[PDB]
């Protein structure tokens, strides 16, 4: 049983959230925040991102070297990163260097220069950036996703934002976005490891005090999405290996099927013919897969966000004249969760689940990621007692309810890259989404 | 004729050959789909339709 999470508010309404390990000689501190890309409209997509690049570029007081040199002299680094709906900017250090770390963080988010000169200079490296995510397939097939499933939305649209908009990004716009959306009720403040929760509220006091408050503070992790069943081929080749993505609209964080939507993709399951134990899992897809060398791997995913998600399975595969067989078997595998799926599945997965959500927290970056996105998804960590209470309420019947509603004879969103010939048009595809001898 | 003329030897030979001849017809019918499936159908534009193919 681990320790307890503590959390404080400050005035402003600020959240400061701990969980202390006296094991550990690390910590993990930093600023969780509820906003990120799709908080842009189309002119200005691209800032969020736009703006993690600057944050490293200099402050009022500290230069851009002097910014290198501080936090080479703590001996632990600093990360961001930027997601659709998160923002994240966070430090690891040693135990008695965290009150060093939430200065420089207090600083590069309140007082970052944002001067016209760096501006000028990251334009040039983010436009370089736009050209060599083109190798990363899997990040290439999940953007492609987002934004057919939510055609001309905000969740459809990139992080890194068109090219366009990389040109014509300001200082003004910049710090429009920053004052609009990192506001003290929508960020959190988080320690993991060797922190000291009493002192870490302190700290916060002293250093992000005078943050905004926003005019109507809603809680945290509070948003209308319309999914587009649809389809993106990006046919190429000359590649060795096929990449496709399969989803249907999924389940929001404060879903009541959160847990269904789990368990149902538990039953799937992951696979990677790499891995040694692979071809001994008890999911059938998995057995289907590795017995007929359909696919080098395959990645069940649940994806949640405020208010829709996507529920699908991304595959890589080199068999280029049975792509057909892997879709087909892999959305009769879907079919099964509606029709077939009793007691012994679901009691397996939920097995498999009870542990995999205890398991994931292993180190202290990955406990305080655990706080910062349970404080800005649902407005509390959540016990784990609570999610096995959760996870145990979960039957049979709750999962063929949810696949019946959710997966069978729906629309989906489906991303081919690679040498994808064999894979059959829309039609074809979506027609597995339902048995006709059920 | 089977005969010297168009009588009843001639029409009991025509049944039983009109009998025969839409099954010979049926078999070649399924020949040039066979020899057919070696290029595939053809198209409206004359061009190779290898870049894009439909169930
Ligand atoms: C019982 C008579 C016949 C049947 C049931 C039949 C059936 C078919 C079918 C199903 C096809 C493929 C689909 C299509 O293109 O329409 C086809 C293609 C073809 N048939 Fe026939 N057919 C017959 C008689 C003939 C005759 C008399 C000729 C030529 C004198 C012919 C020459 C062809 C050719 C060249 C094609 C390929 C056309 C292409 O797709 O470009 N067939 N036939």
């Amino acid at each position: 049983v681990s320790p307890k999470t503590r959390t404080s508010n400050l005035k402003n309404g600020l959240t400061i959230a701990s969980e202390s390990n006296p094991l550990v000689q690390t910590a993990t501190v930093g600023v969780w925040i509820d906003a990120g890309s799709r908080n842009e409209n189309a002119y200005n997509n691209g800032t969020a991102h736009f703006f993690e690049h600057l944050a490293f570029k200099g402050t009022d007081k500290r230069s851009q070297h002097q910014l290198e040199l501080d936090i080479e002299n703590m001996g632990g680094h600093l990360n961001a990163y930027t997601s659709r709906e998160s923002t994240v900017y966070y430090a690891k250090s040693f135990k008695d260097d965290v009150p060093k770390s939430v200065e420089i963080l207090a600083d590069i988010l309140q007082h970052s220069k944002l001067a016209e000169s760096a501006i000028d200079r990251e334009r040039e490296v983010i436009t370089r950036e736009l050209e060599e995510v083109n190798k990363q397939y899997e990040e290439v097939v999940f953007d492609h996703l987002h934004a057919t499933a939510f055609m001309n939305q905000p969740l459809g649209r990139t992080i890194l934002g068109p090219r366009e908009n990389i040109q014509t990004i300001t200082n003004t716009e910049l710090r429009k976005f920053i004052t609009e959306n990192y506001t003290a009720d929508r960020m959190v403040l988080v320690g993991a490891g060797a922190v000291d929760h009493d002192a870490l509220v302190e700290l916060a006091e002293k250093y992000f005090s005078h943050l905004p408050s926003s005019q109507s503070p809603v809680p945290l992790g509070t948003p209308i999405p319309n999914f587009v069943g649809s389809e993106v081929r990006l046919r190429d080749d000359t590649m060795p290996v096929a990449h496709i993505a399969i989803a249907v609209e999924g389940v929001s964080w404060t879903s009541e099927d959160y847990y269904t939507a789990l368990v149902a993709q538990a039953i799937i399951g992951n696979y990677d013919r790499a891995v040694g134990t692979s071809r001994h899992q008890g999911s059938r897809l998995s057995n289907i897969v590795s017995e007929n060398n359909l696919a080098n791997s395959f990645q069940s995913f649940s994806t949640s966000y405020s208010d829709t998600g996507l529920w699908g399975i991304y595959l890589t595969s080199e068999n280029t004249t049975q792509i057909d067989d892997l879709v087909h078997f892999t959305l009769k595998e879907w079919n099964r969760l509606s029709t077939s799926v009793s007691n012994l599945q679901v009691e397996r997965a939920k097995s498999q689940l009870k542990a995999g959500l205890l398991l994931s927290l292993d180190g202290t970056t990955y406990v305080a990621e655990d706080i910062g996105r349970q404080l800005t998804t649902l407005g509390r960590r959540v016990t784990p007692a609570e999610v096995e209470a959760k996870l145990e309420a979960v039957t049979e019947h709750d999962v063929r309810a949810w696949a019946q509603k959710t997966l069978y004879d729906k629309d989906i969103a489906l991303v081919g890259l690679g040498p994808i010939e064999g894979l059959y048009d829309y039609n074809r595809i979506r027609n597995d989404m339902s048995m006709m001898r059920w | 004729w089977g005969g010297f003329s168009v009588g009843n030897p001639t029409l009991q030979r025509f049944f039983a050959l009109h009998y025969l001849m839409p099954f010979v017809l049926a078999v070649f019918a399924l020949l040039h789909l066979i020899a057919l499936h070696t290029a595939g159908s053809s198209n409206p534009l004359g061009i190779t339709s290898n870049v894009d193919k439909l169930s």
